[PDB]
Order: structure tokens, then sequence, then C-alpha cells
């Protein structure tokens, strides 16, 4: 939302000093000639910096300024003189940054001027190289800071590679003249016998290494994996790199994130792969829920070369439908929740669906038809609004 | 084997589920069609074409 925001009008300035922003066409001097977008984005661009004032000084410790604040006000709160002492229930900056100060020993004063002070966000643009002599990875980071909302990032930058013997961070230093940043590759030998891959958390599993190359290890690289800054990230993998992303990653900002990149790769392995999220319980259910409309764009994008029914059908059929009878829908259980969700999302998306003649086709048509006939709602403790809503939709 | 012994009969049961789903769901169409339309007819109405 926030880099949305910023790179569309210019940017939200916190702490501004007493104009201080003019590529906008109010004054942020007083809270009553703000835009109600500009002050939707200063709340939210105030609790993602104090997230990242957490990333830097850990959570037990922001936790303790916020209780030494609560305490100083509460000890204020009780005096009767007349603001001797009542002006320490008034929050300042200084004050906030001092109280950190007290507490941790570290000063934030380059975050604090970076993400408060100067009102942008950066973009990053990742295109990666494998040197199979020398072993290393040859990252290729570049920023675009001539945008009207973006501004230029110095510090630190993590990133986290998958390789076949694991998962390993790496910090890298992106000083202005950077540009290619080498960070060495480990073994191959979990494709030499058949091992199981160890993931970013302590569990190992059984991937397909059919589709990765035989000189490669890594499996897929993320820049940035924690939203350690405000970013917008735009990395050049490669297909199978984001199929093995969606599949078998323990993140799901990941997940979405190669959701949205298998947008541009319909080949029929990033089919397998959305399916293969769609029919899987325990993953998170705002992913499936993406997968499900990213599989409508797919499958529209790859007409005369589909091959059984319309996306989605027999897999709604196989999980929501009768065993006896396919094309008549379940009675109404809504008490999972998750698939529920699933349920009352997954017609939406199959909608989407179009022919070679660029008309929804009648069998997905007919297909929600029946789901609106043969809805039956007196057996559940939970009311079909939504669901009906969404059968509308 | 008729002349002197008698035994009852009955009706032919429908107990099938797909058949039941169709009949229940037909009925409820229908009868919330019919409620609506009358609701229409006897009342203020409106239309999304020229008189209709």
């Amino acid at each position: 939302k926030i880099v949305a925001y910023e790179l569309k009008t210019g940017g939200v300035l916190l702490h501004p000093i007493f104009n201080p922003a003019s590529h906008l066409h109010f004054s942020i001097k007083h809270p009553h000639t703000l835009s109600w977008e500009y002050y939707s984005m200063f709340q939210c661009k105030a609790h993602l910096v104090m997230r990242l004032i957490e990333n830097r000084i850990s959570m037990e410790f922001m936790l303790q300024v916020f209780n030494k604040l609560l305490s100083l006000a509460s000890t204020a709160s009780s005096q009767k003189f007349q603001s001797h002492m009542w002006s320490q229930m008034l929050v300042s900056t200084s004050g906030f940054l001092k109280s950190i100060s007290n507490v941790s020993g570290k000063d934030i004063q380059p975050l604090i001027k970076q993400w408060v002070d100067q009102s942008g966000v950066v973009k990053f643009y990742g295109s990666f190289a494998f040197n199979r002599k020398r072993n290393v990875l040859e990252l290729e980071i570049k920023q675009d800071y001539t945008s009207p909302g973006t501004q230029k990032y110095v510090g630190p930058l993590k990133v986290t590679v998958q390789e076949l013997d694991g998962s390993f961070n790496h910090t890298l230093q992106i000083e202005e003249n950077s540009l290619k940043h080498d960070i060495p590759c480990h073994s191959k030998s979990r494709r030499n016998k058949k091992k199981k891959i160890p993931l970013m958390n302590g569990e190992e599993v059984d991937m397909d290494l059919s589709a990765m190359d035989a000189d490669s290890p890594l499996l897929w690289i993320r820049i940035d994996p924690d939203m350690s800054v405000l970013r917008k990230v735009e990395f050049e993998q490669a297909d199978f790199m984001w199929q093995y992303q969606l599949r078998y990653e323990r993140d799901v900002v990941a997940q979405q994130e190669s959701i949205l990149a298998l947008e541009k790769f319909p080949t029929p392995a990033s089919r397998l792969a959305l399916t293969d999220i769609l029919e899987q319980e325990q993953c998170f259910y705002r992913v499936r829920m993406s997968a499900c409309f990213c599989l409508a764009k797919i499958a529209n994008s790859m007409v005369s070369t589909w091959t059984g029914p319309p996306a989605m059908k027999s897999l709604f059929t196989r999980m929501f439908c009768c065993k006896s009878c396919p094309n008549i829908v379940k009675t109404n259980n809504f008490m999972s929740f998750q698939s529920y969700f699933l349920q009352k999302t997954m017609p939406v998306a199959m909608a989407l669906l179009r022919d070679v003649h660029n008309l929804c086709p009648k069998e997905v048509l007919t297909f929600i038809l029946d789901l609106i006939k043969y809805n039956d709602n007196r057996k559940n403790k939970f009311s079909d609004n939504y669901y009906r809503a969404e059968m509308i939709d | 084997p008729h002349t002197y012994i008698k035994t009852p009969t009955y009706r032919e049961p429908v107990s099938d589920y797909q058949v039941l789903r169709e009949k229940a769901a037909s009925q409820r169409r229908d009868v919330e069609r019919a409620l609506t339309r009358f609701m229409a007819k006897t009342g203020e109405t409106q239309s999304l074409f020229k008189d209709d």
C-alpha cells in the first residue's frame, strides 16, 4: 500500500520540520489540511517504521521503551501541580529517541534520518548469475533512485539463498557505486544421494529436482526476506525457482510473491505448482485464495493448449461436492473457516476463464448456476450471506 | 398360486439422494420465484428494461 502510494504521488513525510514537502498539493503543517488518503498512509508508514525500529532494537527493549513512557505518564497523571509535571504525559520525537537510547544504549539516528526525515521508499532490481568455475553466486542489485517517489539506500541488505545444502542468509553492503555482489555457494551432494533438503525452519522435505539445473545448487533467492526496509523488489529468477519457492517455502510472503511472479510464466509446470498449492491444506489459506486467481490468469493465457476440463472445476468437485454426484454441491457446513473461504473464492476466480472466442465458457457458467440452485443452508450454524454474495460476484 | 393365499405390496419408494436434492432444489426455486413475482406484481415495481 505505501510503496504504491509513494510511487504514485511524492511521498509521506513523517516528522516534518517547519514547506518541507512541496511535491504535493496540500500543506502538511496541520492535520486539517491533509488529504484523507495521506492521513491513512501516514498512519500506515508510522507503524511500519516502528516495526523497523523493533528490527534494529529488539522487541523486549521496545516494550520497555513503551512501558517507560507509560510509567512517566502515570506518575505525571496523579500530581495536582498545574503542568509542572503534567507535560510528562506528552511525548516528543527527541524524548522518544532519548528513552530508546536510555534503555538500549544504541541510537537509531541513521534509521530515523533515512525513513522518517527523508520521505521515500526504495526500488530494487535484482538479477543473479551462477559462476560454476569458482562456485559463487554473482548477484546484481541496482536501484531506481531517479523516480519521483524514490530514494537511495546505502545500508546493509539481507539476502536468503536456498541451496541444496539448506537455507543460508547473507548480508550485502550496498554502497552507491556497488553493482555486483559475489556470495559463496555450498555443495550439491544432496543430488548425489537422495537426501532431504533442509528448509528455512528446522524441517526438511523431499523435492523433485528434475526441473533444477544440473550445474547450480541454488534453488531460490530472496532479496530482503524480512521486509527490513521500505522496498519494492523486482527479482529475476528462473520459473522453476519460483515454483520451488511456491511449493516448499515456509514463509507466506515468499509464497505470495512467487504466485505474483508465476503469472509471467504460463508453463504447465507452473499450473502444476499452483494446483498443488490449491489442493494442499496446511498451506495458509490466503495463499490458496491467491493461487485461484493466478491459476485463472494462467489458464486464460494457455488456451489452445489446455487439455482437460476448465481450471479448478474438477478440484472444486473433488473438495466441496458429493462423492456420488459431481455436479451437486454438498450442503453447506461452514465450520472449518478455511475451506469456507476457499469455497467462496474459487468460483469467483473460475468465472474469469475465457474461451478462444473471448467468451466465458458455458461449462463454468452452468457450474456456477448449479452452485446457486443446489445451495442448502438449513444445517450449518453460520449464515450464508457472504457465500451467496460471492456467488453473485 | 393366487386362489387361496394373499400378501400385501407397497408403493415404489424413491430413496435416491440425487433426485431428492433435485426435487428439494426445484421446489425451493419455484416457490421463491412464485413469491417474488406475486410480491412484485401487487406493489410498486421497478424494471431494468423500459416497461418490463
